[PDB]
C-alpha cells in the first residue's frame, strides 16, 4: 500500500491550484512513514513536492502549519542524511600498516613508506570527520532546538480539530527527539567532545524547550548513564566531571 | 679533676672484692660532692664515661670478651654504689654506656670473623688514621680500634670500592663485595640484640645500598637476591634507629622534630623506589619495618593485580582507608576503587550508577549551590540535578516540589543568562568562562553606561534582582530609576511604570523636572 499513497501525491502536485492540499497531504503521508522510520520513503515523497511549492502558495491555520510541518520534516530528514554519511565515514578509518616481523631489508623500506603514508591518511580522516561532525551537529540542533516553538509543534492555534494529526505530532516528538538526542550524544562522544556531551542535560531539561517531557523515565536514566560515560573520559584527561580545570 | 676519676677507678677495683669501703667513698662523694645538677653532675658523668672509655681501651678475642664482662661488672658496680644521675650525651659525646657496650659486641663480631680480605681493609684503615709501631705487635691493633671501630666500617668500605675498581665487573669480584656486605650487616645485627638485652655511619650505608644496586644489574639470579635480603636487613636497622630517635624527642622545639621527619620520609621513599625494581616480596617487610611507609606498599599493590593485598593492607591498619582514597585521587578494578573513591562530590556519579537517582539529585543540587567559580558549570549541574530528579521515583507531590524550588534557581540564573551581547564584548567578558555573578553585580551591569541598547526589559530585570540580595536597598532603587532617565534624553520610564502592574519609587529624594512631576501625576491616577 506504500505506492498507493506515494502515488496520490503526483496527482495533487500536477494541478498547481491544489498545492496547499498537496503539501498538507504530503505531510500526512510523511507522518506515517516517519513513525516507521522509512526515510527513503519519506524523502521520495519529499522530492515530489516541487522545490518552489512554499513560494507560490502564499493564510488559513491549515496552511501556516503545513508549511511549518514540511520544514520541520526537512530539518529531521537532513539530520539523518548527514549522520549516515558521517557514520559511514567513522567506519572507514585508515587501517594500520601490517607488520612483517623479521623483515628483509626490502620489506623494511616498503614498510617505512606504508607507515608514513598511513600517517597522512589518518590525519585527513580526522579532517573530513571534523567537517562531517561540524555539519551533522548543526542539523541535530536545528531539529532539537527548532526555531519558534519546538519541532513538530504548531505555531498557529486557530485551525479546526484534527486529532489524528495532532496526536501524530506528539508521537513523532516522543519517537524522534529521544532518538536524535542519543545520536548527538553518540556523535559528541565519538569525536571526544565530552564537555559538550554533558551540556545535553541543559538543552533537554531547559524550560525554553521542555524537551524532558518528550522523554519516558527510562530514556532519561539511559541518557544519564550516557553522560556519566562522557564524564569518565573527562576524568581520564584530568578535568572534573563536567570538563572544567581542577584548580 | 683527674684526682677524682682516679679515685673511683680505685674504688671499682675494690668493688670487685668487697663493697663496704667503696660505699664509704661514694658516701664521702655525696657529701664532699658539688651537687649543682647542671654541670658538676656532668663532671662525674665525664668521669664515669672516662672509665668506660678505659675499660674499652683495656688471645685477642678471649681478651676482648674479658672486657665486655669487665664493663658489665662496671655497670653493675655503678648501679649499686649509685651512680643514679649524670648524663652529658649532648652532641657527638647513660646512653653512652650502652653505646660503648654495643661497640664492644661489634668488636667481638668482627673478631669472630677474621679472614685475609677484612684484615687487609683493616690495616689500610689503621695506617690511614696514623702509623703503627713495628715492634711486632701488628693486629695491627684493636683495643683502640674498638673505642673507635665506627671508623673501620667507613674504611672497609673504601677498600671494597678500590677492590671494586679492580673487580673488572668478574664473578669472584661480586662475591667479595657481598662478603663485606654480610659482615657490616651482622655487625649491625649484633648491636641490635645487645639493645634487646638492655652522619658517617649512615653515609657508608646509603653508599652500599647504591653499590648493591649497581651489581644486581649483572648477577646470577640467586645471588642478586641474597644481597637484596641483605640490603633489606640493613635498611631495616637504619629506619629503626631514626624511629627510636624520633620517639626520644617530642613537643617543644617541634620545628626541628618535623624537619627530621621529612628527612627520614624522603629516604623511606628513596629506599622504596630503589626496591621498586627489586622484589616486592620484601616490600611487605619493608612496609612493616618502618610500619607505615604506606605510599610505597600502596603503589606496589597498584602495579599488580593484588586488589587482595590492598584489601589485606586496609584490613590491618589505622586509618589507611582515609589514606588509600586520598592516595588514589592524588595519583577496571581501578573503577571498583573508583566506585569507592567517587565518594565525595563525585558522589552523583556512583549514584546514577547505583540507580540511586533521588540521591544523585540532592548532591547535584548541593554542588550547584556552592558553585561560584563557573557560571556555565552552575548551569550544567542544575540541569543534571533536574534530569536526575525527573528520572527518579518521587511521588508526584515531592516531584512537584523539587521542580518548583528548582524553577526558582533557574529564575535567578536566567538573569545573568540574558546579559546583552553588546556589553559583554564591551566589558571584554569571557562567554562561558565567567563566574556566578550576584544580584548586585548584575543590577549594576544591566545599568552600566556600557550597556548601550538598554531598554525597558533591562531595567525591569534590574528591579527583579532586588529580592536576590541578603546593604542599602532603596539607594539602588534610585540609582537605577535615575539612569532610567539619563537614557531618556528629556519613553522608557513611561513603559517601566506600565510594566510594574508604587510607593516604592522616591520623589523629592529623586531631584536630589517638567515632565517628571508631569508623569508623576498620571502615576497617582494609575496607582489609584
Amino acid at each position: 500500500e506504500d505506492r498507493l499513497k506515494i502515488d496520490v501525491i503526483d496527482w495533487l502536485v500536477f494541478d498547481p491550484a491544489q498545492r496547499a492540499e498537496a503539501l498538507k497531504q504530503g505531510n500526512a503521508i510523511m507522518r506515517k512513514f516517519l513513525a516507521s522510520k522509512k526515510h527513503e520513503a519519506a524523502k521520495e515523497v519529499f522530492v515530489k513536492i516541487p522545490q518552489d511549492s512554499i513560494a507560490e502558495i502564499y493564510l488559513p491555520a491549515e496552511d501556516d502549519n503545513a508549511i511549518r510541518e514540511h520544514l520541520c520534516i526537512r530539518a529531521y530528514l537532513e539530520a539523518h542524511e548527514t549522520f549516515n554519511e558521517w557514520f559511514k565515514h567513522m567506519n572507514s578509518v585508515p587501517q594500520k600498516p601490517a607488520l612483517i616481523p623479521q623483515p628483509t631489508f626490502t620489506e623494511k623500506v616498503a614498510h617505512e613508506h606504508k607507515e608514513k603514508k598511513y600517517e597522512m591518511d589518518f590525519g585527513i580522516w580526522k579532517g573530513h570527520l571534523d567537517a562531517l561532525t561540524a555539519d551533522v551537529k548543526e542539523k541535530m540542533y536545528n531539529v532539537l532546538l527548532f526555531v519558534d516553538g519546538g519541532w513538530m509543534v504548531d505555531v498557529r492555534e486557530d485551525a479546526k480539530e484534527d486529532h489524528e494529526r495532532t496526536h501524530q505530532m506528539v508521537l513523532l516528538r516522543k519517537l524522534c527527539l529521544p532518538m536524535l538526542c542519543f545520536l548527538l550524544h553518540t556523535i559528541l562522544h565519538s569525536t571526544g567532545q565530552y564537555q559538550e556531551c554533558l551540556q545535553l542535560a541543559d538543552m533537554v531539561s531547559s524550560e525554553r524547550h521542555k524537551l524532558y517531557l518528550v522523554f519516558s523515565k527510562e530514556e532519561l536514566r539511559k541518557l544519564l548513564q550516557k553522560l556519566r560515560e562522557s564524564s569518565l573520559m573527562l576524568l581520564d584527561q584530568g578535568l572534573d566531571p563536567l570538563g572544567y580545570e581542577i584548580q | 679533676k683527674i684526682k677524682l676519676l682516679k679515685a673511683a677507678f680505685l674504688q671499682y677495683c675494690r668493688k670487685d672484692l668487697g663493697h663496704a669501703q667503696m660505699v664509704v667513698d661514694e658516701l664521702f662523694s655525696s657529701h664532699s660532692d658539688l651537687d649543682s645538677d647542671s654541670e658538676l653532675d656532668r663532671a662525674v658523668t665525664q668521669i664515669s664515661v672516662d672509665l668506660m672509655d678505659d675499660y674499652p681501651a683495656s688471645i685477642i678475642l678471649h681478651q676482648l670478651e674479658d672486657k665486655m664482662k669487665a664493663h658489665s661488672f662496671l655497670m653493675d658496680f655503678i648501679h649499686q654504689v649509685g651512680l643514679f644521675g649524670r648524663l652529658g650525651s649532648f652532641p657527638v659525646r647513660l646512653l653512652l654506656c650502652e653505646h660503648a657496650e654495643k661497640l664492644s659486641a661489634a668488636i667481638v663480631l668482627k673478631n669472630h670473623h677474621s679472614r685475609l680480605s677484612d684484615l687487609v681493609n683493616t690495616a689500610i684503615l689503621i695506617a690511614l688514621n696514623k702509623r703503627e709501631y713495628e715492634i711486632p705487635s701488628n693486629l695491627t691493633p684493636a683495643d683502640v680500634f674498638f673505642r673507635e671501630v665506627s671508623q673501620v666500617d667507613t674504611i672497609c668500605e673504601c677498600l671494597l670500592e678500590h677492590e671494586e675498581q679492580v673487580l673488572r665487573d668478574s664473578i669472584e669480584w661480586a662475591e667479595v663485595v657481598i662478603n663485606v656486605n654480610n659482615i657490616l650487616k651482622d655487625m649491625l645485627q649484633a648491636a641490635s640484640h645487645y639493645r634487646q638485652n638492655r652522619r658517617t655511619v649512615i653515609i657508608r650505608q646509603h653508599e652500599i645500598v647504591l653499590k648493591v644496586a649497581y651489581p644486581q644489574a649483572d648477577s646470577n639470579l640467586r645471588n642478586i637476591v641474597t644481597e637484596q635480603l641483605v640490603a633489606l636487613i640493613d635498611c631495616f636497622l637504619d629506619g629503626y634507629v631514626s624511629q627510636l630517635k624520633s620517639v626520644d624527642k617530642s613537643s617543644n622545639r617541634e620545628r626541628y622534630d618535623n624537619l627530621e621527619m621529612e628527612y627520614l620520609q624522603k629516604r623511606s621513599d628513596l629506599l622504596s623506589p630503589l626496591l621498586s625494581l627489586g622484589q616486592y616480596l620484601w616490600a611487605a617487610s619493608l612496609a612493616e619495618k618502618y610500619c607505615d611507609f604506606d605510599i610505597l606498599v600502596q603503589m606496589c599493590e597498584q602495579t599488580d593485580n593484588q586488589s587482595r593485598l590492598q584489601r589485606y593492607m586496609t584490613q590491618f591498619a589505622d586509618q589507611n582507608f582515609s589514606d588509600f582514597l586520598f592516595r588514589w585521587y592524588l595519583e577496571q578494578h581501578g573503577q571498583l576503587a573508583n566506585f569507592l573513591q567517587a565518594h565525595e562530590h563525585l558522589s552523583w556519579l556512583h549514584e546514577i550508577n547505583s540507580q540511586e537517582l533521588e540521591k544523585a539529585h540532592a548532591t547535584l543540587l548541593g554542588l550547584a549551590n556552592m558553585e561560584t567559580r563557573y557560571f556555565a558549570k552552575k548551569k550544567t549541574l542544575l540541569g543534571l540535578s533536574k534530569l536526575a530528579a525527573l528520572a527518579s521515583d518521587f511521588s508526584e507531590d515531592m516531584l512537584q516540589e523539587k521542580i518548583e524550588e528548582m524553577a526558582e534557581q533557574e529564575r535567578f540564573l536566567l538573569h545573568q543568562e540574558t546579559l546583552p551581547e553588546q556589553l559583554l564584548a564591551e566589558k571584554q567578558l569571557n562567554l562561558s568562562a565567567m563566574p556566578v555573578l550576584t544580584a548586585p553585580q548584575l543590577i549594576g551591569l544591566y545599568i552600566c553606561e556600557e550597556n548601550r541598547r538598554a531598554n525597558e526589559y533591562d531595567f525591569k530585570k534590574a528591579l527583579d534582582l532586588l529580592e536576590y540580595i541578603d546593604i542599602n536597598i532603596n539607594d539602588l532603587k534610585l540609582e537605577i530609576l535615575c539612569k532610567a532617565l539619563q537614557r531618556d534624553n528629556w519613553v522608557s520610564k513611561d513603559s517601566i511604570f506600565v510594566k510594574i502592574l508604587l510607593p516604592e519609587v522616591k520623589d523629592l529624594l529623586q531631584a536630589d523636572e517638567f515632565v517628571l512631576k508631569a508623569n508623576y501625576e498620571y502615576y497617582v491616577q494609575g496607582q489609584i
